[PDB]
């Protein structure tokens, strides 16, 4: 069930170690050089389906959500998910900075995308959440790689659903509040991701936080979102003030107390446009390259069930940056957690 | 009406109204500042495109909204757009003249000039409008941020040019030399008699390794303080390049080793502190070379958010329990 | 003349003088750094472009001013260009075989040679040459800035690929391990025998989070006082992925979370405290992916910053009551 060749290519040259993948490729370049038919991280290719997630042993399912028809912005964010794809080509599995064989630990599968239907976000965001539902039934968590910012919609909807009589947890790291009641009649564009967290039965203000917002794309009402609801926001500014690290673990504790799971959305945005020219909306004054890998660190050490990352657009990046910052962001998330995990016995 | 402060139920800065180029219609308009665009690089000895800038400027301006909530301002009626000084090609003689009349047109009015050029060898006249405009019984003081000290007494036989501005600038005979900043000097655009003219002229510029060697901030506060104590106008200067290269590509001359945009952010709110300005400029952006419009958006969140903190300061906010629900 | 000094009135390095490959030629020629452009690619495991860097560095250094009013140094005449080895495409070994005897020959005329590639593999030679060039009687040291520990004893089978280099490196045999540094390895282009082999020959390499963890600059002065304490000859390579993306975009193998110009523009002056170096290095430059320039520009400035430092250090500096228009 749960099989990958290492270093990618079968036939006459094939590699059948079953290490060989954490280390230098031994008959061949694998695909560093040329993609060939690469997988994210290479891990096997798992239909999105409980029965075959539980049968492979799956604990993490990475799952592209293209769609980018749910949004105000622009469109672009719909070719995220193969430059992200082909960016795990320029990487091993195994990170030394944390001591872990990610696709050993985990069990990575990559799911795959959710199927879109053009110009219909109702029924594209039923997809999502049927398909987010199957990941979890399968007994794994998720990496959902957008896509436009409604992600959370049915991302969080379908969280919601499997955490049943628990209870669960928001957070969302973004330049932009996104707490739209609605957009020009509209619940469920990009915009609303916050309020339609708190419509959840089982979403509650006290375990929803917002960091990393500043400057002009932000309408007053959703900023009143947050003064009315008594749902704290720690702005960019207060996280260079009082510490990346002060500030993450205080919203981590925040979100996950009492809470059975962990919904977080973190848009590409929230980063600094020095770092990540390619976005639908990308905003100087925002987290700095070596504070995406410490934000990263500081959430897989606390852990989430759904991790989302959003809005990339590779083509408004005309070099590889946007694209190997959103590896680090996983990879990084990941192998603090296997950290975590394996501290804690 | 309210509604453009939340989400919804002529190319011109911020989305303004155009008023044109009269002190009595910009008097009358009820606006604190005036957009003016001066496409002019005759000044220019390196790469071209400053000429796009103003249009590149103002359109990425329209992408924002006047609301701030930072700060809980509003900018919507704040500024308007006089459009462009329009000048003749291979002319500089006589575009100088205009851009001063314009400047100085605007000035009567009691209004803030938001002057975006174009190169950099227009602040000369910028400036000159501005100590004229004072006269000599009053007190002028300059600050200008950018990589190139500009002390050139001449160049190239000229004296006129870009990198003559700061030279031109200091012999306004209003404006003492110890209410002049410059911060951001480095690398290797700075000729010798550069620093030989400053410290013969007692120009206390602020390099960008100066900076840096104090936390920036305490020395920035300093040199805000010699430019606003004890002086009846500021004249405020930016040129891009004092930002990093990887923060401001799209500039005519961009070079490592400055500025972050968090430190800017900063820097904005501390100018702001001290209550007002009598001209904003920025020149030598350069939209050709930029990516995904990086210095171009830099460029108009310093510019906006200055305008918000100013607002800020001056108690000018939006009443807080305004809901979209009205 | 010193008009270069001051205002006005071939592709080579810095606009230097063409010098042939000839050690009596270089020897006489008056300059202490010799540019020697090594566009060979055929090392490479990753994306290509490096081919190209050689040219791209060249042309942006080329729109400096030689002086550098931080340190009061003039770098006009401190080069020459030695052009691009010459060497044969789909022949790696004599292409190899080219680079050594290029580099023994600038080296026996006593002046430094900045190597700008092309790909890491080549480091591997010009670090072979260096070790040959001062003999087993001698002491050396080594000093590399990048995000990959390029400790792979073997890649595909072979042992002389870019990803092999400081496997080989470490083997030359008057390079004592205690004074090998290697600085910013970070994220997953480490495999774990990079980690074994490193942890059994007592590689002591300085990860990027080991540098954050110690505030950067107490780490990195360690390990300088390593390499430059009690060796005869240094040997200082980078592979500017040390730096974070945003300021090394167009770099074979781009890394975010890394260095930012300011820190590495510090670090440079750090180096040059002690006084010398016996080869510099570059590699992995590509300019297909380089965001307006900004990678090339930044190794450009690292480079002649280091060149100024290190005259700076030696008191080759400018006798300052020298005025323009003399
Ligand atoms: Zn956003």
């Amino acid at each position: 069930k749960w099989q990958f060749t290492p270093h990618q290519h079968r036939g006459p040259a094939e590699q059948f170690g079953e290490n060989d993948h954490i280390y230098s490729p031994k008959l061949h370049n694998g695909s560093f050089k040329s993609r060939g038919l690469a997988t994210f991280m290479g891990a096997p290719y798992c239909p999105p389906d409980r029965h075959k997630i539980r049968e492979m042993g799956a604990k993490i399912c990475f799952l592209a959500v293209p769609w980018d028809q749910g949004q105000i912005v622009r469109a672009g964010a719909s070719q995220g998910a193969a430059a992200l794809r082909d960016a795990t080509t320029q990487y091993f599995p195994y990170m030394f900075e944390y001591d872990v064989d990610l696709l050993s630990f985990f069990r990575v599968v990559d799911c795959g995308d959710v199927p879109t239907v053009p110009g219909n976000n109702i029924k594209s965001q039923e997809y999502t959440a049927d398909y987010v539902t199957e990941c979890l039934e399968g007994g794994a968590k998720v990496i959902l790689f957008g896509g436009d910012h409604s992600l959370p919609i049915p991302g969080a909807k379908a969280l919601s659903r499997f955490t049943g009589s628990g209870k669960m947890g928001y957070l969302h790291v973004d330049c932009h509040l996104n707490a739209a009641p609605d957009w020009a009649g509209n619940l469920i564009t990009n915009c609303s991701g916050a309020p339609r967290a708190l419509d959840l039965p089982n979403c509650n203000a006290r375990n929803m936080a917002h960091m990393g917002s500043r400057n002009g794309l932000n309408p007053k009402d959703w900023w009143d979102f947050y003064v009315d609801n008594e749902i704290r926001v720690v702005t960019m500014s207060e996280m260079i003030e009082r510490g990346l690290e002060v500030c993450a673990n205080e919203i981590f504790e925040r979100v996950k107390k009492d809470t059975d799971s962990l919904y977080f959305t973190w848009d590409t945005d929230s980063i600094d446009i020095s770092c990540m020219p390619g976005n639908s909306a990308p905003e100087c004054y925002g987290l700095k390259g070596r504070e995406v890998i410490q934000l990263a660190r500081i959430a897989g050490r606390h852990g989430c069930d759904i991790l989302d990352i959003v809005e990339f657009c590779p083509y408004f990046d005309p070099s590889q940056i946007g694209a190997k910052m959103t590896v680090n962001m996983i990879y990084h998330y990941l192998g603090s957690r296997a950290q975590t995990l394996r501290q804690q016995g | 009406s309210y509604a453009h402060l939340f989400s919804p139920l002529l190319i011109t800065f911020l989305r303004s109204a155009h008023v044109p180029l009269n002190a009595e219609a910009l008097k009358a308009c009820g606006a604190k500042y005036a957009f003016v665009g001066v496409p002019f690089d005759e000044g220019n000895i390196g790469k071209p495109g400053s000429e796009d800038a103003p249009r590149e400027f103002r359109l990425i301006t329209q992408e924002y909204f006047s609301y701030w909530f930072e700060y809980n301002v509003d900018l919507h009626g704040k500024a308007v757009d006089c459009g462009d000084v329009s000048m003749p090609k291979v002319s500089p003689e006589v575009a100088h003249e205009r851009i001063y009349r314009a400047v100085r047109e605007v000035l009567k009015s009691g209004l803030i000039p938001i002057i975006c050029g174009g190169d950099r060898s227009i602040s000369i006249t910028a400036a000159r409008a501005l100590s004229d405009h004072i006269g000599p019984q009053k007190k002028m003081g300059y600050m200008h941020f950018g990589a190139q000290l500009d002390m050139a007494d001449s160049w190239a036989g000229e004296r006129n040019l870009a990198p003559c501005a700061m030279a031109r600038i200091t012999e306004l005979p209003n404006l003492d030399i110890r209410n002049v900043a410059h911060l951001g000097a480095r690398n290797a655009m700075n000729p010798k008699d550069h620093i030989d003219l400053s410290k013969e002229r007692g120009l206390q510029y602020d390099s960008m390794f100066d900076l840096f060697d104090a936390g920036i901030y305490p020395l920035v506060e300093r040199s805000i303080d010699r430019v606003w104590s004890g002086t009846d106008a500021q004249y405020l200067g930016f040129n891009f390049n004092v930002m990093d290269s990887s923060t401001a590509p799209g500039v005519t001359s961009t070079e490592p080793g400055g500025l972050e945009s968090r430190e800017m952010m900063r820097i904005v709110d501390m100018i702001a502190k001290r209550g007002g300005v009598s001209v904003i400029d920025l020149t030598e952006l350069c939209p050709i070379f930029d990516i995904s419009g990086t210095a171009a958006r830099l460029a108009a969140c310093v510019i906006m958010r200055l305008m918000a903190s100013l607002a800020a300061q001056d108690g000018d906010v939006i009443d807080d329990k305004l809901r979209r629900t009205d």
